[PDB]
This record gives C-alpha cells, sequence and structure tokens, in this order.
C-alpha cells in the first residue's frame, strides 16, 4: 500500500508542474513577436528622421519619441530574460523528478544514503512558490499592454505629422 | 542464467528510456525558442551503426 | 570620483546608455570602450541590452 | 509606473498639440517648453 | 534512493511538501516494523531453546 501512494503523489507533482511550464511557454511566445513588431517601428521612425534633411519642431519631437521607444523595448526583452531563465529551470526540475519516478524495486545503481533526513536552511513552501512564478507572469502581461499601447501611439503620431505636412 | 537475462534486459530498458527523454526534448523545441546557437558545422557529420 | 558631463545641460551618463564598442566624450578627450567582464556581463544582461 | 508612462505621453499629446500651435501665426503667443534641447 | 536523488533542485525549486512527509513517515514505520521483528525472533529461538 505505501509503494503505491508514493507512486501517486510522483505523479500529482509531473502534472502540476508540466501545467504550468505550458504556461509560461505561451506568455513568452507572445511577448516575442511583440518584441519583433516594435523594432521594426524603430526601423520607420528613423526612416523618416533620416528623410526630412530634404518646420523644426518636427526633427526634436521624433528625435525624443526614439527615446521613449528605446526605454519601452529596454522593458520589454528584460521581462522577457526574467521568464526565460524562470522557465529553464522549471524543466531542470521536472526532468529530474521524472528520473526518480521511473525507478522501480529492481532497477540497479540503487544504494543507501548517508545524511538527509533533516530539512535544510533556504526552503520555502508552496504558497509562496506560487506568488513566485503568479508575480513574473503578471508582470510580463503588463508589458505586453505596454507595447500594445505603443504600437498603437507610434502610428497615431506618424500618420499625424504626416499629414500635417 | 535467470540472473544473465535479468541483466541484458535491464541494461537495454535503461538506454533505451533515456533515449526516450532524449527525444522528448527534442520534440520539446518550438520556432523562437530559447536554446538555440550559432553553432556551425554538424551537417556533414555522421558516426551510426 | 565624481560625475560626468554627458552634454551641455548637465546630464550625468546614466548606465542604461553604455553597449560594447562605442564611443563617448569625456571633458574633451574622447574614448572607446572594447569589452568587459563577467558579472558585467550577466548585470547588464539581466537589464536586457544586447 | 506604466499608467504614469502612458501619461508622459499625455503630456507629449498636449505637447503635440503645443508644438503645433508653436507651428501658428506669430500673433498667437506661445512659449518653449523642456521638449527642446541639444 | 529517491530522498537522495530528490536533493539536486537549482535555486528555490524545493518545497519540503507532502510527498517529502509521507516519504519521512514511511522510514518511520520501516525503522519501527524491523525493530518489532528482531524481537519476535529473539522470542521464537529462546522458545525453541526450552524445546530442545
Amino acid at each position: 500500500k505505501s509503494q503505491s501512494d508514493v507512486n501517486k503523489k510522483l505523479e500529482q507533482r509531473l502534472e502540476e508542474v508540466r501545467f504550468w511550464k505550458k504556461e509560461l511557454d505561451d506568455k513568452l511566445e507572445q511577448l516575442v513577436n511583440q518584441t519583433d513588431d516594435l523594432l521594426t517601428y524603430k526601423t520607420r521612425l528613423e526612416r523618416s528622421l533620416e528623410s526630412y534633411k530634404e518646420i523644426h519642431g518636427v526633427m526634436n519631437l521624433l528625435i525624443r519619441t526614439l527615446e521613449e521607444s528605446t526605454e519601452q523595448i529596454r522593458l520589454n526583452r528584460s521581462a522577457k530574460y526574467n521568464l526565460e531563465k524562470d522557465l529553464r529551470d522549471k524543466f531542470t526540475a521536472i526532468t529530474i523528478d521524472d528520473v526518480c519516478f521511473s525507478l522501480n524495486n529492481n532497477s540497479p545503481n540503487i544504494n543507501f544514503s548517508e545524511k538527509v533526513v533533516r530539512i535544510e536552511p533556504n526552503s520555502v513552501s508552496l504558497e509562496d512558490w506560487l506568488d513566485f512564478s503568479n508575480a513574473n507572469v503578471e508582470k510580463a502581461d503588463k508589458q505586453l499592454n505596454n507595447s500594445t499601447a505603443l504600437k498603437t501611439l507610434v502610428d497615431q503620431i506618424l500618420s499625424q505629422t504626416a499629414n500635417d505636412l | 542464467s535467470d540472473r544473465s537475462a535479468q541483466h541484458e534486459l535491464e541494461k537495454d530498458l535503461s538506454d533505451k528510456q533515456a533515449a526516450l527523454r532524449i527525444d522528448d526534448k527534442c520534440q520539446h523545441l518550438r520556432n523562437t525558442s530559447e536554446g538555440v546557437s550559432y553553432f556551425r558545422g554538424v551537417e556533414r557529420v555522421d558516426a551510426t551503426v | 570620483r565624481q560625475r560626468f558631463t554627458k552634454n551641455d545641460m548637465g546630464d550625468h551618463y546614466h548606465w542604461k546608455d553604455l553597449n560594447r564598442g562605442i564611443n563617448l566624450t569625456v571633458y574633451g578627450k574622447t574614448f572607446r570602450i572594447v569589452d568587459c567582464d563577467r558579472f558585467t556581463q550577466d548585470f547588464l544582461e539581466s537589464q536586457g541590452i544586447e | 509606473s506604466y499608467g504614469n508612462t502612458t501619461f508622459k505621453y499625455f503630456q507629449d499629446l498636449r505637447n503635440t498639440g503645443l508644438e503645433k500651435s508653436y507651428a501658428l501665426l506669430s500673433g498667437g503667443c506661445f512659449p518653449t517648453i523642456f521638449s527642446p534641447n541639444s | 534512493t529517491r530522498l537522495e536523488t530528490r536533493t539536486h533542485r537549482p535555486n528555490v525549486e524545493l518545497c519540503r511538501d507532502i510527498a517529502q512527509y509521507r516519504l519521512i513517515k514511511e522510514i518511520q514505520e520501516i525503522n519501527h516494523n524491523v525493530a518489532r521483528l528482531k524481537e519476535t525472533l529473539a522470542q521464537a529461538q529462546t522458545q525453541l531453546k526450552a524445546l530442545y
């Protein structure tokens, strides 16, 4: 009976971690697409900047807009790096725990432990774990909102100035 | 002889499940991924039986 | 030890403006950055700069 | 915050109106702002 | 093996959770049953002595 129960709780952990990693993957790929689009808009901007050498306010305004664009993309891929490290460590955990699952009463290379029967410092609890994951994910989502708004914004400003001239 | 068979099938199963682990991670990639790298060269590379 | 005057108005080089292989003028003399070290790499990429 | 950065651009919307107004007749009196610089 | 191998999670990937709890309980019961069994063996061999 005891052996079977251990089996069960192992599969429980497997499944839950898998679900969370899939969530992570989805959000990261969405952010990747958005960063691509923002960089394209940066290109369009600098094109217009160099074109207008051929009134003066627009030059300063467009330089400053490029500045805020730089700050935005900055924030975006900072968040991207955070999410990526989280993802890699989650997978690192999952593969090892599955390896631990695979074992049976006859697999080889089975031995004794020496001293593990205690609780080590630098350990955490379930709700803290969940809050860590949740915080990182929601930060990424806020950044996505950032990117969408600024895309719309840049399109508005460019069309406005173009029609003005 | 029983013990002999046990050891043989055991090592077979171990290497094989490791192989499945590998190919799981092999599939577990998707366009615009993280592990991407500008390695070069290893296209005309093989030593297989 | 002091702050370095980027432009006329009195701005400071706020480190958000430093990548590899860029130049900069400081009280006249102008310099060119070459490369960096482990901890700088990690911290700057954690901030996100390519 | 992000809301406040969007708000920074909201001041920039007032400023875009301000530079467009600065691109009006001379009789219309308007000042410079912090946006121009070196 | 299981409790030893589940000790190499880098950074915050350790949960001290219900699986750990019950695995510890399983260790407890193993030791306790082994003690009872050895005691019973002792009684058995002593009374066999008596039979002889």
